């Protein structure tokens, strides 16, 4: 693996991901804002 | 975590009881002949 | 300390017992020979005898045979005492004064001496829950007979009657309109809680719900079965908010006369379509309410609730039921009476509805409202227009004042129904200050 | 029904909060204290007390059904803005020729705003 | 020997009272049966105030549990601690309140009267100092309001210089539980305006916010409800119970809190309500605790402290912590929200510092609030009562049990009195 | 907090809805039994779990008539819809307005406004309703306007898009097709939001051409009508770069009052053969979705100016491309643009490649959906009123419709009010000389 | 001890910010799971400003998350810094604001303004010396511009004494990305200019202009395009957060580059940028750092700054660095190009140099310029909204939703009474 810092134009892309649906851990339940902790991330691993 | 796995195994759980009563009702509506 | 004794009385409730002991037999186990295969509570229902037979504590009273001779050979013969099951050898012939003056004066006696019995067995009694047709005569002859002596006796005690009321279109009676007039007469300042339960209405929520085309009366009694297996699960089962008897007349009806409350259950589906259902605390809530899932022919939004009673049984946590009468509150197609700020009673119990081999489905929730709407004016209407497209032109009038019934009564009747109008519009009007 | 405040607590117990979409009806804000007794109106059985003007609606609610309600319905939405002067007079004509349906329990509930060029 | 009797009442009250005495047992160390199986004897130094040592070890709970027809009690006694009350201690009848007052402070309630009275006298003249009684109830609903208001009346005569603390389900707001509810409310609080000391008001619609928006439980049972309304019932009582730098007990709590007689329907509210997975983004020190108590969203009770004016704060601090880091935060949240406290009184906060934290977290704390905006629970349950009996709505089943109607009339003109001293005090 | 109930009507409805549906599933993996063979909660935009694991549609099928909404009943994806989502009738509507709006319409209105309610009690966040008719049918022109009435009454100022198969510039399938969509128009003209138009003989040549189907079928255009919900919905369904909910499109689209018609085009809709040779770059498919001979509505989009064009980048859009291509077509002084307009492109890169159904178009790692208003679509509206006229000039098949409920008059203020529309157009086209 | 308040607003603005928390918590040292996973000591030094304490080491950011339409911050909690904020800092609402200012501003956005304010008030009251809050939001479409601006009015009435910083993405010379960007651009410049104190205008062309140019960029992202604008963030606040000379904070630079109160939107820089072909022919110096800086290349707005006079400039230096070099780079500067520069402004420049650079760099430089060129980006919406306007096109949804003629007529004259002050400079 390769270590480069943070700074601007190191942002390499992974193009192999075909996945990429958000899941609702932002929601209404009864009557209340419930913040629900996200157990999968965008690709739904 | 724990809780809600027995709550959804629960609801799996009706959902095939009722599944089979389904087949078992049908006859009966399938009995409205003999 | 918690029992209460039912009184079922008319072939219509000898039936409607039959389904509602078959529930009551499978809740506690009781076998269908008195003997509950190796706890108390099914004291609110069945007395233990010595002999390990759980007997149960109930009246069938019918004034003729038939119906009764056959729960004396059926699947449940050693169950009930041979005493309980009153039969005359007679019918009262459609009549209410064959059952209010003639063969009925001549079994009231017994059938009070049976209640004693059983009411003596009683430590603490939450009251009495009768079940009558208003349409036959037993049914609304004896059912008058009954509830004038029960109130001179037992006086406090409640009176519950679960009935079944005329329907809209449909009616298996030509003298209908007249017997309902006369027994709504005696048993308006002599009853408490009137359910009323038509015919109609479950016919069509049956092919609607469950998709049964073509039902009949035993699909119909399990699902009225249900209902009272639903206003009795404090007396026995666990809950977070228990209701008694005596409660559900407290909170609903509103004055003296407007007793006359109305039915729906949720979760009526059919196992094949709860299938795609989620049956949440919303969905069954927002259903009881559903002009479609009513369980008396009359769309509730052309009138005004007056005191909605939502008992919720199963796995109701509290925040859901909260949130349910909370948006059914907001929405407009729903709209109340002024003099009722307040008007929802919850009841949330523990014990899940049970499956009697029948057409409902296994469901972890399941609810019961009695709402108290003033939509029920169209019936009463109806029903009076009837009894006066007859008592016009002094139709079968010859039956009942030969047998007692003195005409005058017709008359002094439908003027205390002419009462009843004129309350339920009023006590639906407002105020400008 | 009177559909109370919960003061502290109403974006729960909002309409669209929870879960209700059509157009529900409003909350009390501001509670109103009275000092004293309040009168009896009524009697025993319900009805009203003779002197006592009452109402001019109706007993039962306004509830007017899909048989009811009038043909060509106007829109619920009208802001008369970049609008001619005989399409406004049209619009606003229409909503005022429709008076039951404003006037409803499954009424309209018009919003009109907006102001077109003189 | 400051000591305490613990009447319940009614479904809310044994059920509330249930859950009040698993959490107090598990502190205090007494086991589903009643020995004391626990460590620091700190948890044995105090248990008089409410437990009674039977020959053998067993603590029972001087707790007289009322009611007009045995069936919460039953679940009680199905319960987990529920064999640790005394049997007798139950004073049941055979019929039911439903929903009435009149069949509880009247027809059923007068019949079922002396023998509760009669165990409270065993059980307050065995004390060698009692403090005072407290009563876990439900102001909308018979029996805990109708036989409860007439308990407190009567211990009240008898002993009339102890306190009387009364728990109590206020009617809440949005949605109801009880038709009637209007009425039984009025009619109660008419009663406890004149018979009681500290009567703090717990609706439930407040609870379940604090449940949903702080906790975090998408599940919540009445159970959890009872817990939290259970945990301030042991906030007000710790100090004589326990050791700590400036104690404060429940005399003490009234005087530096009650300004005028009538005015004394507190507000409660616990503090370190935290989320099973937000107590990783959160710190637990005083200043944050002060800053959780002293919000209009942790209140038990639908009254939003902002509409109105805080004519005394009660705040008992359990655990090790800075005097000045305490003192501090009550000036602080004093001076710099001036608008919601009155100024016709200095430093409007009481504050007790006890050194036994709740088994589990380092530091809590309670907070009594006696705020002015309680008018609008009252002027609430006034307008939906005037609604009612300005057409006699559900009034038979009032007057067919012998409450005449100068009763009713009366206690809305108590109630909206009461809703004009609030207003007076409130704006100087 | 993102779900849309669909209210699909009539035939076209009910068969779009079957293609709609279908993409739908095999996007977010929902077998044709609900069951997802998971073993996350994106699929709520569409779906709504049982708990047992069944996703369930929310929609609404509705068609007075059975046969296609029975099809559906027993068929592949049979176990899917709640039976009481798919709500048919007994009579069918005579590509007859009137019996749609009127007789055999006001009885499904009901129970069809009920179950909307339930799928919207269950929605913890509604973004609209996505309404698909045709305009030229009994459900789809009559049903859908006294749908769309009552809904207004009700969801008040809620979102309401209108995806509709315009009438054809000279095929049409009906005799009486004029009538219905002048008096269509008219009821939704103020009750509508924006309603989508797909002109079908347009899409018979983009699949004669670009998808080399020789003979193509409602299904092979159905199914591409489907991409385009797919595109307009992708946002509020998987993450991206500039998403676009379905409240803007009615912002950044509807400009003045009445005008709310909004015209279709996909972007790399090639056919394998013709996909081993091309770069489907941004631009390539930017500048395609410009020509006029892509545009799915025939209506030349040359002879008429730009009013609001908001483009939908589905795949992998470097940001930076999408601003170049635009830059270009805007150059261009071939494609126009009204003045009152300086800023008339709107961009939404979302990044879940467009979904391929086991069947026709190719694998493009790249898609673009143009939705523009342009000033063109008058021509339509005067072939329409070309047509209303001819025949309402010896009132024509005018007996059946006051043979229904709806007074002759109506067809006087429907056409005038059309007439209006037409007179709009010309004004939001001329550019202030000052 | 100084802290900062990030509001972040808009997908946009959440973007951004999601990005700057990044960079950041790179900076700084927190991983993802929120814990110190460091080399120095300087980094927990000044870790008080955009990090609050929580139990047992956890740095949680001080930033409250705003949308009408929870959608983009669900993207953001999925992303890999994404379990570091506060799930109470959540502060959504379900609506959707479709790009209307009216919507963000006078309806929906009015119904969340509540939550925001409280989760605001209690970040503003957990702390010790508040110096002002960090917004980050695009002019061009709804939510970050009406919500955002409803937001900057609110907390300017709450503190009118602390600095307010606008990271405001305005809308495009070329193309653009909201029909309505005109109309949205107008009044949140309109709300912009009474109230905040600086203001940084980030345009996406010259952001493709500086990723294609300068940093030969093949495939620029969003994420690419935000960490720029992060770059600058990071670098405006460095001399409160790490230890150097001539240490300027937020207020000082407010000080030192607004004359006249309205005069306070900027054009920010950053410059150690370098193509992938020319890192190995860089020529590490202060004087290129300045040559690099100052060039029309790498402005971050799309306004020449040759086609107008510099009215004030600033440079925060980060590195080691010598003070001759700096000195009299920015004294050779100003003498080399006179009509650049304003001359009633003797030395209209400032100098900040801290000491610690990024992690991966020896020389970091962050550009503020106060220039005329802004009057061509406020002009260009002048003639863009006044071509949309004489029409009344896209007035509909606008005057819908409760606005009015007078409020984008005071808009447009206010932004043209703020394009006279800029260009009355220009010819002194
Ligand atoms: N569940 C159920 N309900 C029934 C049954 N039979 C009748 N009913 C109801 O009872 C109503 C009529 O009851 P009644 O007319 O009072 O019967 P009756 O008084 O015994 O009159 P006779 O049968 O002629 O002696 C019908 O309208 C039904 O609604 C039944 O077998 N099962
Ligand atoms: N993609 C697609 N378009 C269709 C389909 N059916 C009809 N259309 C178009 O829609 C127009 C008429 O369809 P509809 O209005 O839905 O027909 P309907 O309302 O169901 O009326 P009837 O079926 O004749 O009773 C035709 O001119 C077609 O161009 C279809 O199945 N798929
Ligand atoms: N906190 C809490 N409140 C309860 C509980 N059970 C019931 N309540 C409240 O008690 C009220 C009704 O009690 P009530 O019917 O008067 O009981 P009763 O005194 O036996 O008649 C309801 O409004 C409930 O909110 C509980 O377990 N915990
Ligand atoms: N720098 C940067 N700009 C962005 C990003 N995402 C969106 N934008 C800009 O945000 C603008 C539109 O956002 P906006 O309409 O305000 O979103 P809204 O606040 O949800 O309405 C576009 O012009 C984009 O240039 C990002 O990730 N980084």
């Amino acid at each position: 693996v390769h270590g480069l810092p943070f700074l601007p134009g190191t942002s390499f892309k992974d193009s192999t991901k075909t996945a990429f649906h958000r899941s609702q851990t932002l929601g209404y339940r009864n009557g209340y804002a419930v913040v629900r902790r996200p157990t999968v991330g965008i690709g739904g691993d | 975590e724990q809780e809600r796995e027995l709550c959804a195994e629960f609801r799996r759980g009706l959902g095939s009881f009722n599944q089979q009563l389904a087949k078992e009702q049908k006859a009966q509506h399938n009995y409205l002949n003999s | 300390q918690r029992e209460c004794i039912s009184v079922h009385v008319g072939q219509a409730g000898v039936q409607i017992g039959n389904a509602c002991w078959e529930l009551y037999c499978l809740e506690h186990g009781i076998q269908p020979d008195g003997q509950m295969p190796s706890d108390d509570s099914f004291n609110t229902f069945f007395s233990e005898t010595g002999a390990g037979k759980h007997v149960p504590r109930a009246v069938f009273v019918d004034l003729e045979p038939t119906v009764i001779d056959e729960v004396r050979t059926g699947t449940y013969r050693q169950l009930f005492h041979p005493e309980q099951l009153i039969t005359g050898k007679e019918d009262a012939a459609n009549n209410y004064a064959r059952g209010h003056y003639t063969i009925g004066k001549e079994l009231i006696d017994l059938v009070l001496d049976r209640i004693r019995k059983l009411a003596d067995q009683c430590t603490g009694l939450q009251g009495f829950l009768i079940f009558h047709s208003f349409g036959g005569g037993t049914g609304s002859g004896f059912t008058s007979l009954l509830m004038e002596r029960l109130s001179v006796d037992y006086g406090k005690k409640s009176k519950l009657e679960f009935s079944i009321y005329p329907a809209p279109q449909v009616s298996t009676a030509v003298v209908e309109p007249y017997n309902s007039i006369l027994t709504t007469h005696t048993t308006l300042e002599h009853s408490d809680c009137a359910f009323m339960v038509d015919n109609e209405a479950i016919y069509d929520i049956c092919r609607r719900n469950l998709d049964i085309e073509r039902p009949t009366y035993t699909n119909l009694n399990r699902l009225i079965s249900q209902i009272v297996s639903s206003i009795t699960a404090s007396l026995r089962f666990d809950g977070a908010l228990n209701v008694d008897l005596t409660e559900f007349q407290t909170n609903l009806v509103p004055y003296p006369r407007i007793h006359f409350p109305l039915a729906t259950y949720a979760p009526v589906i059919s196992a094949e379509k709860a299938y795609h259902e989620q049956l949440s605390v919303a969905e069954i809530t927002n259903a009881c309410f559903e002009p479609a899932n009513q369980m008396v022919k009359c769309d509730p939004r052309h009138g005004k609730y007056m005191a909605c009673c939502l008992l919720y049984r199963g796995d109701v946590v509290p925040k859901d039921v909260n949130a349910a009468i909370a948006a059914i509150k907001t929405k407009r197609s729903i709209q109340f009476v002024d003099w009722c700020p307040t008007g929802f009673k919850v009841g949330i119990n523990y014990q899940p509805p049970t499956v009697v081999p029948g057409d409902l489905a296994k469901v972890q929730r399941a609810v019961c409202m009695l709402s108290n709407t003033t939509a029920i004016a169209e019936a009463w209407a109806r029903l009076d227009h009837k009894f006066d497209l007859m008592y016009a032109k002094r139709a079968f009038v010859h039956w009942y004042v030969g047998e007692g019934m003195e005409e005058g009564e017709f008359s002094e009747a439908r003027e205390d129904m002419a009462a009843l109008e004129k309350d339920y519009e009023e006590v639906g009007m407002d105020s400008v200050e | 029904a009177t559909n109370y405040s919960a003061n502290q607590y109403e974006k729960a117990f909002s309409p669209r909060y929870l879960q209700n979409w059509s157009l529900a009806k409003p909350t009390k804000q501001r509670i109103s204290s009275h000092e004293g007794y309040t009168q009896i109106i009524a009697n025993d059985r319900g009805h009203l007390l003779p002197s006592v003007p009452r109402s001019k609606a109706s007993p039962w609610g306004s509830f007017m059904g899909t048989w009811d309600m009038p043909l060509k319905v106007p829109p619920a939405r009208v802001t008369l803005t970049s609008r001619t002067a005989a399409g406004a007079a049209s619009l606003t004509k229409w909503i005022q020729k429709n008076p039951n349906l404003l006037k409803a329990s499954n009424g309209l509930r018009p919003e009109i705003l907006g102001k077109p060029h003189d | 020997m400051r000591e305490i009797v613990h009447l319940q009442a009614g479904q809310c009250g044994n059920q509330i009272g249930a859950k009040f005495w698993e959490v107090i047992s598990d502190e205090h160390g007494i086991d589903p049966t009643g020995t004391y199986h626990g460590d620091s004897d700190l948890q044995l130094e105090r248990i008089n105030v409410y437990y009674n040592e039977a020959t053998g070890g067993k603590y029972v709970p001087r707790a007289v549990l009322v009611d007009l027809e045995p069936g919460t009690m039953d679940s009680v006694r199905s319960g987990p601690f529920g064999q640790i009350f005394r049997p007798d201690n139950f004073v049941f009848g055979q019929s039911g309140a439903g929903n009435n007052w009149a069949k509880g402070h009247y027809t059923e309630g007068a019949e079922l009267v002396d023998s509760v009275l009669d165990v409270v006298r065993k059980e307050a003249e065995s004390c060698d100092c009692l403090q005072g009684f407290q009563l876990t109830h439900s102001l909308g609903g018979g029996t805990g309001s109708g036989m409860g208001t007439l308990l407190i009346s009567k211990i009240r005569e008898e002993y009339p210089d102890r306190i009387m603390n009364t728990f109590s389900v206020v009617p809440s707001p949005k949605v109801s539980d009880t038709v009637v509810e209007p009425y039984n409310a009025t009619l109660s609080v008419h009663q406890l305006v004149e018979n009681t000391d500290e009567t703090y008001c717990i609706d439930n619609e407040a609870l379940y916010d604090i449940c949903f928006r702080t906790l975090k439980l998408t599940t919540p049972t009445y159970g959890d409800l009872n817990h939290l309304v259970s945990a301030t019932m042991s906030g007000v009582t710790t100090c004589l119970r326990f050791p700590g730098q400036l104690n404060a007990d429940l005399r003490k709590l009234a005087v530096n809190m009650v300004p005028f007689p009538r005015l004394h329907f507190f507000m409660p509210g616990f503090a370190p309500l935290t989320s099973r997975g937000s107590q990783q983004y959160r710190a637990l020190t005083v200043p944050e605790l002060t800053q959780q108590m002293f919000d209009a969203k942790n209140m038990m009770a639908a009254c939003d402290p902002r509409h109105g004016r805080y004519l005394t704060v009660a705040a008992v601090f359990r655990g090790r912590m800075s005097m000045k880091e305490v003192d501090e935060q009550m000036l602080n949240v004093q001076n710099k929200n001036s608008s919601y406290f009155v100024e016709w009184i200095p430093n409007n906060v009481k504050t007790a510092v006890c050194d036994i934290p709740p088994r589990g977290l380092k530091m809590s704390a309670t907070f009594i609030g006696n705020s002015t905006a309680i008018q609008e629970l009252f002027k609430r349950i006034s307008e939906q009562f005037t609604a009612m009996f300005r057409r006699k709505a559900f009034l038979h089943w009032y007057t067919g049990e012998g409450m005449d109607e100068m009763e009713f009339t009366e206690a809305e003109s108590n109630m909206n009195d009461l809703g004009n001293p609030v207003v007076t005090r409130g704006a100087c």
